[PDB]
């Protein structure tokens, strides 16, 4: 009741299947809202349409009594490359902002 | 009590004021009205209709909310737990922000 927000990062090497326990252990939760944001499905946008498709995807979830989302490859959702290095400020932004934004009352 | 309302009223406008007392007076005669399986007023009682603080109380944190200002509906997010006297620090600094405030308002 005093933490109505937690989250939790998966983390380890690459080919060692995790997306694939996160998907699992969503499933295995038997909220009613269940949404899944990937970067398949948001190609060729520039980074302020990505902003908005994250608000949205999250904004929906303000609606119910419980919900789970999971973000896939955080990694690839920033664009990132070693060289330079390079990355997309403003979506990191949005994240850390997005991290500790408590919902309306009493969900 | 008039003088309660009126300092517990803060940033109403006219209009707000006069909704207050209209959503408070519905109240007593929504009371009196029996409405399940045909729209019946009492009349049995409703010669000893009376408004009383609790509905002007109900009506304040239910019906009415001004469009100025800060209110309730922001200090319960940012303080989300309320605050405890753990030690010593914690006076000092509510001292200070008293002497800095005084400053502003005399200076
Ligand atoms: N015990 C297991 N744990 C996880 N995945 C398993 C297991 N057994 C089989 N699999 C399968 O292995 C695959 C794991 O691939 P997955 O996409 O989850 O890896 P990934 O770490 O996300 O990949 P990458 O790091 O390259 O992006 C899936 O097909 C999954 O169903």
């Amino acid at each position: 009741d005093r933490t109505p927000l937690v989250s939790v990062l998966l983390e380890g090497p690459p080919h060692s299947g995790k997306t694939a326990l996160a998907a699992k252990i969503a499933e295995e939760s038997n909220f009613p809202f269940i949404k899944i944001c990937s970067p398949d499905k948001m190609i060729g946008f520039s980074e302020t349409a990505k902003c908005q498709a994250m608000k949205k995807i999250f904004d929906d979830a303000y609606k119910s009594q419980l919900s789970c989302v999971v973000v896939d490859d955080i990694e690839r959702l920033l664009d990132y490359v070693p060289i330079g290095p390079r990355f997309s400020n403003l979506v990191l932004q949005a994240l850390l902002v997005l991290l500790k934004k408590a919902p309306p009352q009493g969900r | 009590d008039i003088k309660e309302l009126a300092v517990e009223t803060k940033n109403f406008s006219g209009a707000e004021l006069e909704g207050l007392v209209r959503a408070a007076q519905s109240t007593a005669m929504n009371r009196h009205i029996k409405a399940s399986t045909k729209v019946e007023v009492d009349m049995e009682k409703a010669e000893s209709l009376q408004v009383t603080r609790g509905d002007f109380l109900a009506s304040l944190e239910n019906d009415i909310k001004p469009a100025f200002g800060t209110n309730q509906e922001d200090y319960a997010s940012y303080i989300m737990n309320g605050i405890i006297k753990w030690g010593d620090p914690v006076t000092r600094v509510l001292d200070d922000g008293e002497l800095l405030v005084q400053q502003t308002k005399n200076s």
